[PDB]
Parts: structure tokens; C-alpha cells; sequence
């Protein structure tokens, strides 16, 4: 049952923001770290816990090909309204079965990168977000 | 047959390389042919080896001692023969299903 | 569409300070930090941002060609004055289709680096930054 | 008008410490670290800052040819009494167009290193230092 | 079946350069490098293997008969621009069963030689390069 | 018992690939390397190892008379998929005491040679692979 | 005393593998690795070292007469268990004094050798190993 | 057009160094060593590169006929100054479709040798360099 | 002006070390290896180096005629104390334009070879040293 052929593959995924396909994707993150508070029981020496809620956190990393973060959000963030944008990643391997659809919802960035660049090296952007509610679309 | 009237005859001088490069833009257009969905992606185009064969039967020379791949690049005049091998897709019109209670 | 080719590369960047062009200029770099506090709604899960300003930073790296970072801002800083310049960066690759400018303005810097030196190395000074307002001039 | 040739070499510094020539200098290195106070200011998201003062920091690495430093503050230190001290330093590139000379006023030394050794390494001595004044002598 | 005379030789080799047949041309070679990674399975001694991609690699030497090599790259190196080439080889001997052909897209080369020459020897240059794409025509 | 004639001859070998026999066979070699871990155990000078796992590999050398190895995986390689193939190896020599047959399984090829040719000198092709499982067959 | 005649000859020699005596060996090999420090002790230019322990290896070459290695731990090895071996070596020359015979205890083996056969050579296998334990068994 | 009699001869070629013809010149070379990074690209399994920039390498051979060498840079060197040179090649086969010639600039030597010989051996020296900038003269 | 018998021949030289003429000496080698480093300039492709210092190295190969070398550093070196020497090293073949001369200075040797000695072979010694001066005395 267990083939190494199987393992997915990073290269054959894809992403979507704002309904734009990017092909300049390096690699992508999402994630829930949950909360969870220390309870400690009279009677019984091991400790529990309660969980209350959750924090989701990512980033996005692409090459330079383009300006495409600036016009998404640098206009907006000088007035005092924030954008709020929607994810969409494909991880789709010939050889592993089926492939996974996820939908990130309400995202909001962390930080804006106006320049960065440096002699003999090549350009790259990233950037971290939180976000709030993600969507199941065709799990395995 | 717009296309080969338009810029090959009379034009080029019929050797192996032009037949070669004539073949490479049929392909050509087969494949953006292909792009649309009214064909299958699997369009081979070669030399008509048998009619080939045939016509320098014809014309007299001896194939006995004549290698298949010699065949192939000999001189025939201002004919050329060419094959091609196409599948043509059609519309859904016949359907089964088998639902097991 | 997306090609190797297409990358910008840091080696075709330039600087201009105060309107005097940096040729000794080995990286620049210009970033925008978000300020966001947590909120926690009743009835939901997930925890939720609110945005409220944003603070700028950024530093640029030269070569020990000359003292020009000296004759800025040193005898300023003794009395108590402290200048602001403006800065503008444009990153024009050959292979890749348009370039970027952007101007950065009211700059701070954070230090003066009096003397640093070793024997076998050769000398460079960083310097790092604080800035309020940028401007978009072309961007692809 | 930038060559490579132009960049300053460490290897042709050298350093004056209380008028007498150290020649067995490994590294120098004077600082100064801007004091500076976030303001917000109301209507504008960008947050500004305000400039209060400098601190001087610096150290110097030299081999352990002599005991130099031990004559310079040991018994001093012992009764209560701190030296100050000056310092000059040049750097003259052939290559290189101008040498500059800064002297650093008001030296106080952070510690004193009474011995050090360890089987089959050479002998090294190094000590930051803190200043309050500079001044500048033929700067490029 | 198989006999001697089957073998292909290498003296009835040809090559076409950008559409130019290149008649002076010693050696032609092409490959190309998987990339796997090792994966240890649970309850299995031996270890398997998933495959990730592909690079390509491959070298031309010709005798230096003219300067062919110079004019193709020579200037356009220096402004930043970098050529892509299409390079076709044809294996062609009376004696095996046909020939064989392919055509390398997507080549860039890895260095220019200005000048090389030694009394007494025969001149040669041989270039490196590295592909991405390739198409089978008339394979056996 | 031992005597020169009983030495085998690789001239009498053969080898099938995918239930194909490949006549224009020039050596066929395969190998397990085993995984030790050096562990030292108190009171003993001698240090003795741990047997973890095996790794497997070999090669394939033929003549040029056909391009066989291309009609395999040149297409299969493009699209992400990658096939596994089983070898069977027997080396019967007259003068030996019989025969012996291998079958190795789950064979991955490393790598993919287009083209590769010189003037004046006959044509081979060399691919190495690795593989998981072996079997044995009318050993001796 | 010292004389030609008195050198041993390779030829004389023989080799037990697990009781049983193998008579198509071409070659045996045993050697012991000690393990040292390098110590400086304060006062001494000179170096020296303190011994820890040590490692031993070796191998063997035999002709391809049969299939004696795979019999051994072919199978044995897949399962996951690890056999040790013990060999014995002795070499006997009619004009040397008289004969010395060691034993090499726990002997474990490097790899297996599943085929190795090219066209027109003669087939050969050797096998490296490592072992803990020796004895001395009429030492000249 | 291809024939044997069009092949240079390195016999035949002839260098001038900072303005005067060297005549005891055995081989000269230069080259051109380009950077280039690799970048993977989601959805496609071949690696592209992006180009960055080049550097310069050569070398100059010479009999031993006098000591041109040490005049150049010999005093230059103590002082701490590099002196940069300019160096012409040109290939002048009478059988060859006319010569070519090549300036290579910014020639910066990497080495002097002050001494070198050996009992019944031919003095040679060789000098390798590295350049920045070139020209086409004459062309074939 | 250029000749075969311009060349200089090894045989016609002489070494005096310490003064003293050195008759038994089979080559002699010296050598200047500078230090550089790359710098980028932003805006040029090519990459330019800067230079820093050299290091000096050579050694020298003498018959085994006399224990010369022990008496100069053997018991020296034991305790403590490192001698520096100076060597002069004359080439002069009559055919060629006279002779040049030329005194490397503060030279340390590597290594000292107590015994070194094989059946049936001539004894040799080749003892390497660093220098850090040169003069020029009479050169072409």
C-alpha cells in the first residue's frame, strides 16, 4: 500500500489570489495554532487541558517578476482601510490519488515590501498574514 | 491545400530537408488544429513509404540493393508522398450506467 | 508566460541620495511594518485583527569609497538638529519588462559609523533607517 | 568613475592611542548609537520619531606583543580614579584618493584583561570602550 | 539480429546551429539528470527512491576553422540579454537499421572562449550548455 | 575440485528487460550497500557496528544499435510519471557448473542520454539505475 | 640469515571461511586502525598522542566459480538479522620459517555482490568486511 | 568548404603586451566563465537558469628568455599600487579564411614567480590573470 | 632577436644560502601569491577584484650529499626559537643575455627530514620555506 512514488511533490502545486492565477509561486503556508489553557484536576497527578480557540498564520513567497503586492494593498494601507483577500491552493500529484483544494478566507498581511534588492542576487518577495476561516474543496 | 498552394509550389527545390520542413508544417498545423478539441493529440505525418516505392518501381531503378532508409530520401522528380495518421473526436450521443444497488 | 529570464536581478539597481547618485551602493532595502492588535469576537472561534498604523524601516549597505555619510549628518547631530533626506531607488533589468521607482521620504538614520576597519578586509559602512512616506513613480 | 580599486584597505590603517603609535593593531572600530522616541501623531498613520541623543561604543583587538594596557589603568583603577584617554586614527590607501583621520576624545575603558593564554594559540587582547566627543581631520 | 555492423559510428554525424549547418563539429552530447530524493519506509530494509525532476546538460566541440561562437553571443553577453538556440543532431550511418534525429530547444550556453592557442597544436574550442526541452523525430 | 576452467566468462551472460532480451549487451553489474552505525561499547577497545538497512544500485552498458532506451521513459519522464522495470540476468558458461539467473525488481533508471557521439569513434550508451528487491533463480 | 628464499609467497597461502575451506581466493586482507588524540601538554613543542581504541577491516577476493556468497546472507539479509563469521587464514612457504596462521573473529560483511559480468573478462568478486576479535595461532 | 588545411595553427599567432610584441610566447588564452542560478518553476519538471553575470580567466606562457616579468610589477607590488594592462592576440593562418584579432583589457596578473629552475631543464614561466572588458578586431 | 639558444638551461645555476655555497643543489623555486578579492559594481557585469597583499612560498631540492640542513635549525627548533635566513639564487647561461640575480630574504622553512632512505635509490631532500622580501640584483 505504501509507495514512495506516492509522497506529493511541492512542484505541482499551484495558488490563487484574489481570483489571479500566480505563477510566480515559490511556496506556501497555512496554518491553525490553537489555544489552550493549563488545568489542574485535585485528585490526579497528570495535567490537563482546556482549549478555547484557534490563531491561523501563514506566508507567501514568489519571485520579482512583477510589482503585483504594491498595487494590491500599498494605496489602501495610506488611507486607513484594510483589504481583505481569499486564497486558493491545488496540490495536484500524477502520482500520488487525487489532489487537495483549500480555500484561505479572510486574509489580512502583515507587512508591505517596498524594496529589497542586492548586487548578484536575484530578487524575492514574501510575506506573512493571519487569517480566519479556511473551506475544504475535494480533500483525499 | 491553402496552405501548400499558398508558399510551396514552385518554390523550393524538392529535396530531403524541404520535404523534412514541408512534413514540420503540417505537423504545425495539425497541432494548433489540436488546441480547439476537434481532433486527437496523437497526429503522426511521415513519408508514404509504399507510394514512394511504387512510383521508383515505376521509374525503373532496382530497390533489391536499395536500404529501406535509402528508399526513403531518393530522388522522385517534383512528386512527393506524405501520410498522415489523425483521430477525429465526435459528440457525446450514446451513454451506459450501471448503478449497483 | 512565466519564464526563468523574467527575474530581476539586484545587479542593475541604482540609488540616488539627495539627489546625488550612489555608485559605491551594494543593497538597499525598504520595508513597512504593520501594527495589529487582537480581538477576540463572541460567538466565533477564530481570533480576528484591527489594523492601526504602520511604522518604516529599512537600512542601505556601501563600499569605503569616500566619507559621504560623515559629511551628512555629523556636525548636525553635535548641535541638535537632526536632518531628513529623501531616497529613490529604480531596479531596471534588461531582461525583464519595465522597471520600478520609488521614492522614499523623510529618512532618519538610526547611526554614524565614525571608523571601522581590520587589517586583510576591505571596508564597508551600513547604515540603517527609519522613514514615514514612500510614492510610487512607474511601477509595472 | 566607481573602480574596484578604490575601495579602502584595512590592511594600510593605523592607530595613536594617548600619543604613542600602537603598531600592533588588529582591528579598530568607533561607533555612534542614536537615541531616538516613538511619536504618533493623530491623523496620519505613519509613525514618526524624535531624536534625543548619541552613545559612543568601540573596541580594539590588538596581538599580545607587550603588556600595554596593564600599565595604562591597573593601578589606577584599583584606587578609585578612571583615566580618559584619546585616540587617533588614519587611514591612507594608496589606491585610494584622501586618507582620513578622526580623532576620538574622552575614552573609558569597559574592562581590563589580566591574563589570557591557552596551549598552542597565539595571544590576543581586546577592549571595547565607550567616548563621548569626536573631531574630524582631513576628511575625504 | 544483432551483428557488428549494426553499431552506429560517430563520423556520420551532423548538427544544425540555429537553423545553420555547422560542418566543422567534432563531438555532440546531450543528457539529462534526474533528481530523486531517498525515503525510508517503515518495515522495509531496502530504501526507495521518488523522483522530483530533471536537469539537462550537455557540451559541443568543433574545430576552430572561424569564429563562429562570437558572433553569436559576444555582444549580447555584455549589454544583460541572454539568447536561447535550437540546436538539432542527426545520426545517420548506411549501415544501422535508419537514423535517428532530435532537436535540443532552450539552449544556453555556459562560457565564451576569446582566444586559445598553443605553438605547435591544432586549435579546438568546446562549448557547454544547458537545455530544457527536447522532441524525438525518426527515432528508431 | 578448483580448477582455471571453472572460472565463468562474461562473454556467455545475457540479460532481459521487461520481458524483452537485450542482445546488444555490453555488461551488466548490480550491488547492495549496506547501512552500519558505529557503536562503541564500554570496557571493549574494539568497536563494534549495528546493521540498519541496504541500498541498491547498478548499471547498464550497451552498444548503440538501436534507440531503445529512449522509446521506454522519454515521454513518460515529461508528463511526471515515473515507471519501474524488472531485470533478469543469467550467466551460463559451458565449462561452470551450470547457471545462475537473478531477477531484480523495482528498477528506476538515473538518468536519460539524448545524444552522445564523436568523430571516429564507435557509439555506446551507459544508464545506472537503482532497485529494492531482489530474487534468486537456479542458484548454485 | 636474512635471505631471498625466506620471504613468503602469496601463493602458499589458504582461507577458511566458517569451517569450510575455500579454494578459488585470489586475495585476503586484515588490518587494525587505532584510534589517537592529539595532546598538548604545556612546556613541549612537541605533540603527543593518547591511544583510545581501535578498528578493524579487511576484505577478500575470490573468483566467480560459484555462488558461494549469495547462500551466506542473501536471504538473511532482508529479514533483518545479520550473521558473523569467522575466518581463518594461514600462510605456508616451503623456504620460509615455517607457517603462521591467525583467526579473525566476528567478522561482518560490507555488501553483496547480486551480478557482475562484461563481455570478454574473466568474472571476480571481493568483499570487504570488519571484524572485533583475533587470535594468534602458531605465530613464527 | 570544409577541408582539413582551414584549421588554425597556433604556430601562427602572435601577442603584444602593453604595447610591445613579446616574441618568446608559447600559448596565451582567455575565457569567459558566466553565473548563473537555477530557478524552478511550479508546474514544470526541467530547471531553467537566469543569468547574472560573467568573469574573466587566462593565462600567458612564456620562455624563460628574459626577465621581462619582474619589470612590470615587481616594485609596484611592495608599494601597495596594481598596475592593470592591456594585451592584443592575433591568428594569422595563411590557410585559414584570414585572421583574427582580440584585445583583452583591465588584465590584472595573479602571480610572480621570482625564480624557478631545475639541472637539465628549459626555464618556462606561466602567468595567469584575470580581465574585465574586450574588443572584436577583424572578425572572421 | 628571438633564438633557441636564448633560452636559459637550469644547469647553469647556483644557490648561496647563509653565505655559503650550496654545490650539491638540484632546483631552486620561488613564488609571489597575491590576495584579491571580488567586488561587484552595480551597473557592470564583469567582475572586479581588488588587491590586498601577497604571501610567498618556494622550496628547495637538494642531493642527500651531507647532513646540511640538521646543523642550521635542529636543535634551534626544540627550543624554542625560529631562525629567518637569506638565500641568493644566479642564473647564467652563456648564450643567453647575461645573467640575473636575485636575494630572497627572511625565509622559514616548513620542515626538517631527519632520515628518508630506500634500498637500491639515491637519497634526495626537498625542504619548502616562506619568505615575505626580495631584492633585485642585476636583473635582464
Amino acid at each position: 500500500n505504501m509507495e514512495a512514488r506516492n509522497v506529493m511533490s511541492g512542484t505541482w502545486g499551484e495558488l490563487w489570489l484574489d481570483g489571479n492565477k500566480v505563477a510566480e509561486v515559490k511556496k506556501f503556508q497555512a496554518k491553525m495554532e490553537f489555544t489552550k489553557e493549563d488545568i489542574i484536576i485535585a485528585g490526579q497527578m497528570g495535567t490537563d487541558t482546556k482549549y478555547m480557540g484557534y490563531k491561523g498564520k501563514g506566508s507567501i513567497t514568489l519571485y520579482h517578476v512583477s510589482s503585483r503586492m504594491h498595487k494590491l494593498i500599498g494605496e489602501k494601507i495610506k488611507r486607513g482601510s484594510e483589504p481583505r483577500f481569499v486564497a486558493i491552493s491545488k496540490l495536484n500529484d500524477p502520482d500520488s490519488y487525487g489532489a487537495e483544494r483549500i480555500a484561505v478566507k479572510n486574509i489580512a498581511f502583515d507587512d508591505l515590501t517596498l524594496a529589497d534588492w542586492e548586487v548578484g542576487v536575484k530578487g524575492e518577495i514574501e510575506a506573512p498574514f493571519t487569517f480566519t476561516e479556511y473551506d475544504f474543496l475535494d480533500i483525499i | 491545400r491553402k496552405v501548400i498552394i499558398d508558399d510551396y509550389i514552385g518554390k523550393v527545390t524538392n529535396s530531403y530537408d524541404n520535404k523534412c520542413l514541408l512534413i514540420v508544417a503540417i505537423k504545425s498545423y495539425l497541432e494548433e488544429l489540436e488546441k480547439s478539441a476537434l481532433i486527437e493529440s496523437d497526429s503522426t505525418v511521415e513519408i508514404d513509404f509504399e507510394a514512394q516505392k511504387s512510383y521508383l518501381k515505376s521509374k525503373g531503378v532496382d530497390l533489391s540493393y536499395m536500404t529501406l532508409q535509402e528508399i526513403k530520401e531518393a530522388n522522385t522528380g517534383s512528386k512527393v508522398f506524405l501520410k498522415a495518421k489523425i483521430k477525429v473526436l465526435d459528440a457525446m450521443e450514446d451513454i451506459d450506467l450501471s448503478i449497483e444497488i
